[PDB]
């Protein structure tokens, strides 16, 4: 059981970024196209980039509301027609780089479709960056499987992390970054801040 | 306003035949950056050998600039940084690790033999070129040993330790009212641009690839600050620009600014990494396209200094520098390579011309039109 | 199905020692390191530094007791 | 063989420790599965923890055996950070320079370009080694010629301080360590510094010999370097000419074509990112405006059937007419004819429902076609520009499949005709052979034969009904496995447009 507590990053952000939290805006999940802040047109055909966009240093420690559709969650869960899932575009451990896929990140946090598991599950850390509520998962999931419920995801952007370890949690083997042979990552980092279930 | 203009063959302007002072030193080519390093001063020796074997020495006066001293370097740099640079050696870096992490030396600015001598010789080359251009003894100073613009006041980045360009600019400003700076390097001239934001005397134009690239600075909104407002223009571009596109995006801007700014002196960087087949570049220019900018700038009859930076594939930068040196004398080149020491390194055809690549150009005409629209709008203020 | 399988396992496990489905393409000529971590190598390039020739640095194979820069 | 019997003994000990025949077979299956590069090392060790975890020593053997701001990009420095003294600054340098504002930060190369970069780097490394050897030889020669004139008494106490009278004390150390081995380099340098009289002549002789040997080696390697450059530099100009070649190599796989339609569906129509308009019925739009692009392609096909190595004459005579049959049936161009409120009268829109085989054949047809429809709008332009062509490209493409023309000249023939307008006509042979092979696999299969018979029966009716389409779907699904992905093709005669949709 790989456990990384990782409270240094949040305390560091708290001391060195005393700016008030702000909701940048709603983000709509995409499967093949780089994300954007608009909804008028989301088509692009030319003859898989990371979904999250460049946020920049000035937008550290801010909340970006992300909306995820149920069909994409289905398609990613069993690995059917999903370039990011087949590529394992996941990097981090309870704190993930900007290139990590949001669906794989949420799965890595303990999220699971359907009713909660009936076993002796430990204290879930689905929202590790939210120290106030490390299991801030509000709303009731549909009891019947296959019911399309949309997920509202709040992501807290965090400064760059020195190293992204590789672990096998929830049958996901994330890739390793930040080792001695590799180089310091340039993009920012983010985690699951708040989760609200919407029907 | 951007309009499409097809590229045309370069012909010299016999109106002027100004004196050319090609500064050079034989000890610069000895220094090395590493084993797998892309930046090699050996390309300067390659270009000089090509010039020598080509028969171009009868027109230009070759010099050997005296290395600059610490006091001269202190005109722009800080005493602490230059002291660390002089003191640091490839052996005592462990005792200097504090400055190395503080001054950002070691990752992209490796410490090698005679590093301070390299910086001193480049600074002296730029200084002596500016001195010749200021006393009226010459009108073109080909300081191919310089071309170091990424260096900052207290930092060294991008294989750039000493900012000789700003030192030469200050020397020009000793007696000139206004000076102007041009760039052709694919990267951005962060140090040179930053050196004169708040003042009107110097202008810093850079034709730099923008986005996720090395400098990451120099957007279209870098208008200036304080009294130096509207006096630092930028022309960010994208991957895959070609000769005609570069000419169309280059010439009108220069014409407009020299109509407005009215420079009294000119310096032109000649970065050779913006060519086809380059190692660290993302352009598709050819030697004709590269020489187009220097020929165009020279055609305006103003005191100009050509410096040499960039270039990470030997053949491309060597041929481009030779072509620029020839065209600075209003002489078209033979475009056939004479046998020399490095004849084996010049391709499988041994021809001076290098064919530009077929890769897909990305610059849309409307984006360029909007870019020059903002450029002209902000330049019209003064 | 046993002796052959153990011989094959031993061969395939000793081949990796003492130095050496989509396979992904090598990343040469990119200065972003934002979404290209997926590509082959590309762990040595970043936006911070200028050098990007590291991915195509030749690798070595020890044959007949000596390395060879392939 | 030296490091194999130990592993054999270790595995024998593991088998004996397991003791169970069936568990041993399961472990054999596990290691065979790993031998096919399907099981990760972490998964392998976690699995072997279940079996050999009881024996700590054998488990350890296995584990160690398998391994204020102004501007967008500029920030104002604080008052305390503005003091970095510089003694060389005069009044003008103070007035006209800035010390309060500091800027802050906010394509795949071709494989042959990489090869050229590697070749250039190797050549420069050899050149640097030779130049350093020359400098060290010169330094040692001047040292030897200075010491030879010196007397014996000074020779005995002669000590060489580090540097060797050189502009760089580290220049000669690398050369010495390269000429010798890394373990003896420090010893040789120390001996030179302490006993120059006996060390300088012999080391100079070694350098003199190694210079000749290295120059001969460089001139020997230059043969291969010249041949590599000659055979690779010409190829290293077409960035689009090779990237699109590998894209065409990787594109026409069975999974990829259905992946395109499934992706566009799930991205635009199924997801409904706008969440304001109903999803469109179809996915892709295609057009067939010209019919003269049919006879030439049919001739290409007949050339391939008359040139193919593996095909029988009774099969070839069938293939020579099957293509004519599909073109006549689909595009209405020229049982015996076949071998050669929802009721709408005189229908012009027709539907074709089939399996992956017909879909792949149709996609091959359309991928070949849009390569030729793009040059339609540029044929006259390039004909104008060349003298400042359809028959020429046709006859040039004729000679490849029949073997008259080698593969190489095809690529360079179109280069002068189109500098950058055409970069998709370089792999016509591969797509044509894929299409003919897929037509053969269409005809051979019995299930595909039943599907084509159902399509024939549906098309032979000039009037359709609401229930007739459902009956056709049920009949095509009767012999069709449920797990197979369902597609549908609709062809519009009014606009000569063929549309497709993923079910
Ligand atoms: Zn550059």
């Amino acid at each position: 059981l790989p456990n990384v507590s990782s409270q240094s990053v949040l305390a560091f952000t708290e001391k060195h970024y005393p700016n008030k939290l702000k909701n940048l805006g709603t983000l709509y999940y995409n499967r093949f196209k780089e994300g954007s802040f608009d909804e008028d047109s989301t088509s692009y055909s030319d003859r898989p980039p990371p979904f999250l966009p460049a946020i920049g240093i000035q937008n550290i420690n801010n909340i970006a509301t992300l909306k995820i559709t149920y069909e994409d969650i289905q398609a990613s869960f069993n690995n059917i027609e999903s370039p990011r899932k087949r590529n394992n575009e996941i990097w981090g451990c309870d704190i993930y780089s900007d290139d990590s896929d949001p669906i794989l990140v949420l799965r890595h946090c303990g999220f699971k479709i359907g009713a909660p598991s009936g076993g002796s599950f430990h204290k879930l850390r689905r929202t590790p960056v939210n120290v106030t509520n490390q299991d801030n998962v509000t709303g009731n999931l549909p009891l019947l499987e296959g019911t399309p419920f949309d997920l509202e995801v709040e992501l807290l952007f965090l400064p760059t992390l020195q190293k992204y370890p590789s672990v096998k949690r929830f049958d996901i083997t994330s890739r390793e970054w930040g080792s001695e042979a590799t180089v310091i990552h340039d993009g920012l980092s983010y985690g699951i801040y708040s989760i609200v279930i919407k029907q | 306003v951007y309009e499409a203009t097809p590229f045309d063959p370069i012909t010299v302007k016999p109106s002027d035949k100004r004196r050319v002072a090609y500064f050079y030193d034989a000890d610069v080519g000895n220094y090395a950056y590493g084993a797998g390093h892309p930046m090699k001063p050996h390309r300067i020796r390659m270009a000089h050998s090509l010039i020598m074997n080509y028969g171009l020495y009868k027109k230009m006066e070759i010099y050997r600039a005296k290395p600059a001293t610490k006091q001269e370097m202190c005109q722009f740099h800080t005493d602490e940084y230059i002291d660390f640079l002089s003191r640091v050696t490839p052996d005592n870096l462990e005792m200097f690790k504090r400055e190395s992490v503080k001054f950002n030396v070691g990752d992209d600015c490796p410490v090698f033999d005679g590093l301070y001598e390299y910086c001193s010789i480049s600074g002296g080359g730029s200084m002596e070129g500016a001195a010749r251009l200021n006393r009226g003894k010459c009108d073109v100073a080909v300081n191919y040993a310089g071309g170091l613009h990424h260096a900052k006041k207290s930092e060294a980045s991008g294989f750039c330790y000493l900012n000789d360009i700003v030192l030469g600019i200050i020397e020009l400003l000793r007696y000139h009212p206004r000076v102007l700076y041009i760039d052709i390097d694919v990267h951005h001239g962060d140090g040179v641009e930053e050196a004169f934001y708040t003042t009107d005397r110097v202008m810093t134009c850079s034709f730099h690839k923008y986005g996720e690239f090395f400098p990451g600075t120099g957007e279209l909104r870098d208008i200036g600050v304080g009294a130096g407002k509207n006096y630092a223009v930028n022309v960010p571009l994208r991957d895959g620009i070609d000769d005609a596109t570069y000419r169309s995006v280059f010439e009108p801007v220069i014409k407009k600014i020299m109509e407005w700014y009215q420079p009294s002196a000119v310096v032109l960087q000649c970065g050779g990494d913006s060519l086809s087949g380059d190692r660290l570049g993302c352009f598709n220019l050819s030697m004709e396209g590269h020489a187009n900018c220097v020929n165009y700038v020279k055609s305006f009859g103003i005191p100009m200094m050509v410096v040499g930076g960039g270039g990470y594939t030997m053949r491309n930068v060597a041929r481009t520098w030779c072509f620029e040196t020839g065209l600075l004398n209003n002489v078209v080149l033979d475009k056939d390579l004479p046998y020399n020491e490095y004849y084996e390194y010049y391709g499988p055809d041994y021809k001076l011309s290098v064919r530009p690549s077929n890769m897909f150009n990305v610059n849309t005409p409307e984006y360029l039109d909007k870019v020059m629209t903002n450029i002209f709008a902000n330049l019209e203020n003064t | 199905n046993e002796s052959n399988i153990i011989s094959t396992f031993t061969r395939r496990i000793i081949k990796e020692k003492s130095g050496n489905k989509l396979i992904y393409p090598e990343a040469t000529g990119i200065s972003s390191n934002r979404g290209n971590k997926l590509l082959q190598r590309s762990e040595v390039v970043t936006r911070r530094d200028l050098n990007n020739s590291k991915p195509m640095i030749e690798q070595t194979v020890f044959y007949n007791g000596s390395e060879h820069r392939l | 063989n030296i490091s194999l019997n130990e592993e054999v003994t270790f595995f024998e000990k593991a088998k004996r420790y397991i003791g169970n025949k069936h568990l041993y077979t399961e472990f054999l299956k596990i290691l065979n599965l790993y031998s096919q590069d399907i099981l990760d090392l972490d998964d392998l060790v976690e699995k072997v923890d279940f079996y050999l975890g009881s024996n700590k020593e054998l488990f350890t053997w296995f584990k160690n055996f398998v391994g204020e701001a102004f501007g967008p990009s500029y920030k104002r420095l604080p008052k305390s950070d503005t003091f970095m003294p510089c003694s060389g600054r005069d009044d003008m340098c103070w007035e006209v320079l800035n010390d309060e504002w500091v800027g802050h930060p906010v394509h795949r190369k071709n494989q042959y370009e990489e090869t050229l970069f590697k070749i250039e780097e190797e050549r420069h490394e050899y050149d640097f080694y030779i130049e350093s050897n020359l400098r060290t030889i010169q330094c040692l020669e001047t040292i030897v010629n200075k010491i030879e004139n010196m007397t014996e008494n000074e020779k005995a106490n002669f000590k060489l301080p580090p540097g060797l009278g050189h502009t760089s004390m580290t220049i000669y150390k690398k050369v010495i360590r390269k000429v010798y081995d890394k373990e003896r380099g420090f010893e040789i340098i120390d001996a030179l510094h302490e006993h120059p009289a006996v060390t300088a002549p012999v080391v100079l002789k070694r350098l003199k010999q190694k210079d000749e040997e290295w120059r001969r080696a460089q001139r020997e390697w230059n043969k291969v370097w010249r041949e590599l450059e000659q055979k690779v530099f010409f190829k290293s100009l077409d960035h689009l000419g090779l990237t699109f070649k590998q894209a065409d190599k990787k594109l026409l796989t069975t999974k990829q074509l259905i992946s395109e339609i499934s992706s566009i569906k799930v991205d635009q129509t199924n997801k409904k990112i706008h969440w304001l308009t109903p999803k469109p019925k179809s996915q892709l739009d295609f057009d067939f405006p010209d019919k003269n692009i049919f006879y030439d392609i049919l001739c290409l096909a007949d050339t391939f059937i008359t040139h193919t190595t593996a095909y029988s004459n009774p099969d070839k005579e069938r293939l020579k007419d099957l293509l004519k049959y599909f073109i006549s049936l689909f595009f209405s161009i020229s049982l015996l004819d076949i071998l050669h409120q929802g009721i709408i009268q005189n229908r012009s829109i027709f539907n074709l429902f089939a399996n992956t085989n017909i879909y792949i054949f149709f996609r091959h047809w359309t991928t070949i076609y849009e390569r030729l429809l793009e040059i339609k709008q540029m044929n006259e332009r390039v004909t104008k520009e060349i003298n400042t062509a359809y028959k020429q490209v046709l006859r040039l493409s004729r000679r490849l499949i029949n073997g008259d023309l080698e593969h190489q000249w095809f690529e360079e023939s179109l280069r002068q005709a189109y500098n950058n307008k055409a970069f998709k006509l370089y792999t016509i042979d591969k797509v044509t052979q894929s299409l003919v092979k897929h037509a053969h696999t269409l005809m051979t299969d019995a299930k595909t034969a039943e599907i084509m018979a159902l399509f024939v029966k549906d098309r032979n009716a000039s009037t359709t009904s609401a229930k007739d389409q459902i009956i056709y779907r049920l009949q095509v699904r009767s012999h069709m496995s449920n797990t197979e992905n369902m597609f549908r093709i609709e062809f519009d005669k009014r606009t000569l447009h063929v549309s497709i949709q993923y079910i």
